[PDB]
């Protein structure tokens, strides 16, 4: 059967992120999965897996604008004013795209110093509860290269994640108590 | 230059399709794999292994106190005890078993099951069931009388500890039953308690398989 | 090949989990292949069942609350700790569909005796194990024991073999 | 002779919807193929058949607005308001289009658990004369993402079905009367 | 990348021609087939029926 | 002509990405390369200078 | 490892220009590299090279305006005036591109008279320290090709370069303390 291989089975393509913004004026989203409860409890079915995040945003305005994507890695600095000098440097991903073309699409490899991600982390880092340092992947700005027009804008930018070339490992039973945080594992 | 038009359909955007990515950072290498053990390839792998189910549907009991069923020498004689309905997508004794959460992401299913029951008691004691089993063309017989007349099993604690039973296979279209029936009264020696405990089973077979995918009811 | 205190089991007790690493920890020492053997008694009068299982990277999780546990709820370390919900395996994953891990059932009409090899299973070839918990052992009554009388002791015994720990 | 093969006879494209909204919001249209008479009759002809869809959604406003349009087959969810959470769910085909491309395309195959669609039905389900549950194939959802523009907007859609893939069985004669309903065949 | 440029006719629908489609489910079988009797392939066998 | 459509992602500018260019000087020849010393490939023959 | 290759290593594709102008009227920016201290700092560790540019202007403005770009090798002559008759020469690489398609490219290749480009000039011209007349390269001029909207324009200019096809010589130990122009190398 096709269908219920696991490189199949967590290949839905759904949306993580819809945080808008009116026209602080630039917006900055972790990476972490643990974003939609659906997406985070088909997860929680395995201990350690591996795949590649393949980022798509889709922005929608309520005109010509221009969109800067820049994706950072862990380890570097991330920016927190819009016209600051992390956002001229090169050392890292950056994508430019209209709003009129068709959506952009970018894909980010594998990049745990491990052999896989761990989900579960029973153990602690330095001296937290569930975290582990190799885990997190990085984070995406996104920013708008304009002088803005002082008239009504509302741009909202949807980000979609489609995880492929899955590796499983280790299955795991599933979870029935609701969540309580995205931190840890409480009911 | 070639020649080319566009077709009807150009410039969308679907969920499912799959296509090549440009790369973030390209002649950039990961870290290589390992042999993690446990790997899973096929979610089939998942379903085969057996796992408890709720056999005490009753209500008022909360807790690791459904997952057994007492038999008790002085209470009944000829008495019925429990009752499966093999209805995977509706809520009762199946739900929250590992053939049940895997099969609520997928809505047409296939497929033989396995069922396996398991004494609890002490080593003395002795007694004998019959598991009567009804297809969905037949009704629940409340009465052994007419529960000998369709597929039944005479199980034995005592001389066997445990019972395998087959079921025969039916696919979802749009509903069978597996009771049991007390047989002779429990005797338990004057040392040993009188309560005894069975524990039940489930674990689909190789041929059961999943078509269409979707979304589950079953978390918020 | 060492061993750890007995316990006590009664109807009224609930469960029992270790961490590997670190439960072994405090006893003499500083591509582990841990080897677990379980073995408890009782006579032919006894009755009752448990379920040995040595579930990898358990994260447990705080009841009713948002506060992440700490240090000391975590690594309780060669005493083990004990389930406050034994039924949802203080994470929210069910028992019902816990025989997915590595388990072997003791039932003390049958046998009085498990044993498991456990492998080394982490995505790092090296790990620290001052700050990480492989494996939880944990055992779980599911039929509680039971007799004319009162509840006895039926103790348990948990003996911990490693092999190539450095 | 080519053209009169059973694959080119029901291969039309014909229109089966049309419905417009103003700026519920949303456009919901079943799949049920009894939609035109003129497509109806020709169906008449079959007992048993076989095809896939290829729907095609070509719509005029009377601007770069955005539509999303989801497919849901038959067991899943319908969402019922326009901003729901059903909308955000990734298991089910969304495909997202703006109006100055062209217009969408997308094909839907074969799901009914039998070999075949049942045109006639003569029998009940549970206890409906002339209804099969597994017959029917789902419906498609038309919403627009956008904040709305305070303005007059007047969005028409039109969907089209191309059948192929044709295979047809027990060929029937054809029907003189006209149509009381589309549930039954009085007359 | 191949240089390539644009015939008056792009864009457009027409709605006699066949070409590929992208599918909604991808990796999802169908039902096979069976033997069901009665197959027509043609409409001229129709017409020669009494 | 042949037939085609465009994927999501078209026209996007990455800054990672390598593709052909258009020249600006076509059939321009530069000065050809000579032998200069110290050639240095790969940064680790830096690195393993003390 | 394919990561630390000397043509992997300075392939950054930063942004070396960025200076807008109101609606003198054209810009004009050298083609020196010494303009970000970042991507300086790289070049400043080893002593000849030999690259080419591969040079991207993308455009944004705050409207359907055309932009010439035009490439001016050393030796001949640089337009003064917007409208002046050295625009009209094709004996230099022009391209002409609008707002709204994906941004222009255009690849400059090795144009030094010597084998490679001399980072570090331990001489003199003429009669300049540290100034070697093979070095340069030249200069992009880009105006606008429009009659003026009498309206509030604001034209942003961006330039990036990827040198490609590296070749290094004489690796040389870095840069610690900060600069003062970017004519020599004082501290």
């Amino acid at each position: 059967v096709s269908e219920t291989l696991v490189e199949n089975f967590l290949s839905r393509a759904a949306l993580v992120s819809k945080r808008s913004f009116e026209y602080k004026n630039f917006f900055k989203w972790t990476i972490n999965t643990r974003s939609f409860v659906q997406l985070r409890r088909k997860l929680e079915l395995f201990t350690y897996l591996r795949f590649d995040a393949e980022i798509t945003i889709l922005t929608t305005v309520a005109p010509d604008l221009t969109l800067q994507a820049m994706f950072v890695p862990t380890g570097a600095l991330t920016p927190e004013k819009q016209d600051s000098f992390h956002w001229q440097s090169g050392s890292n991903a950056s994508v430019f795209f209209k709003i009129s073309d068709p959506p952009a699409r970018i894909t980010i490899p594998f990049m745990c110093i491990n052999s896989a991600y761990s989900v579960f982390y029973d153990g602690f880092a330095g001296f937290l509860y569930g975290i582990n340092p190799a885990d997190t992947i990085g984070n995406l700005c996104v920013r708008i290269v304009n002088e803005h027009q002082p008239v009504g804008f509302t741009v909202t930018v949807r980000v979609y994640m489609k995880p492929k070339h899955i590796k499983a490992w280790a299955p795991r039973p599933p979870r029935t108590l609701p969540y309580m945080s995205i931190a840890n594992a409480n009911y | 230059g070639v020649p080319t038009y566009l077709l009807p359909g150009s410039g969308q955007f679907l969920t499912t399709d799959d296509h090549s990515s440009a790369p973030a950072l390209p002649c950039f290498n990961p870290t290589p794999e390992m042999h993690i053990p446990g790997q899973v390839r096929n979610m089939l792998e998942v379903v085969q292994v057996e796992s408890m189910m709720e056999i005490n549907n009753t209500e008022s009991a909360v807790g690791m106190e459904r997952l057994k069923v007492d038999i008790s020498a002085l209470t009944d004689v000829d008495q019925l005890l429990f009752n499966i309905p093999l209805d995977i997508q509706l809520d009762g004794p199946l739900r929250n078993t590992l053939v049940g959460n895997i099969s609520r992401y997928y809505t047409h299913w296939s497929g033989s099951l396995e069922m396996t029951f398991m004494f609890c008691g002490s080593f003395m004691a002795t007694g004998k069931l019959i598991l009567c089993y009804t297809p969905p063309g037949g009704s629940c017989p409340t009465t052994r009388e007419t529960a000998m007349l369709g597929t039944h099993i005479v199980w034995d604690f005592g001389l066997q500890s445990s019972v395998t039973l087959i079921i025969p296979w039916i696919s979802g279209s749009h509903v069978g039953y597996v009771t049991c029936f007390m047989q002779t009264n429990l005797i338990v020696p004057s040392e040993s308690s009188d309560t005894c405990s069975l524990i039940g089973f489930i674990a689909a077979k190789d041929d059961f398989s999943l078509r269409l995918m979707r979304d589950s009811p079953d978390i918020g | 090949f060492y061993t750890l205190k007995s316990v006590k089991w009664e109807t009224g007790s609930t469960g029992w989990w270790w961490k590997l690493p670190d439960a072994l920890n405090n006893i003499g020492m500083f591509r582990s292949g841990f080897l677990i053997h379980v073995q408890c008694n009782a006579t032919k009068f006894h009755q009752g069942a448990l379920l040995v299982v040595a579930i990898p990277e358990h994260q447990r999780g705080a009841h009713n609350t948002n506060t992440s546990p700490g240090f000391d709820d975590i690594m309780k370390g060669e005493e083990g700790g004990t389930f406050n919900h034994p039924y949802v395996l203080d994470d929210g994953t069910s028992l019902a569909c816990a025989t997915i891990f590595p388990h072997q059932w003791i039932n003390l009409r049958t046998n009085n005796s498990a044993t498991i090899v456990l492998p080394w299973m982490n995505a790092a070839p090296m790990d620290f194990p001052l700050r990480h918990n492989q494996w939880t052992l944990a055992i779980i009554p599911v039929v509680p024991l039971g007799t004319r009388t009162t509840s006895s002791m039926v103790p348990i015994t948990v003996s911990i073999a490693p092999m190539c720990c450095e």
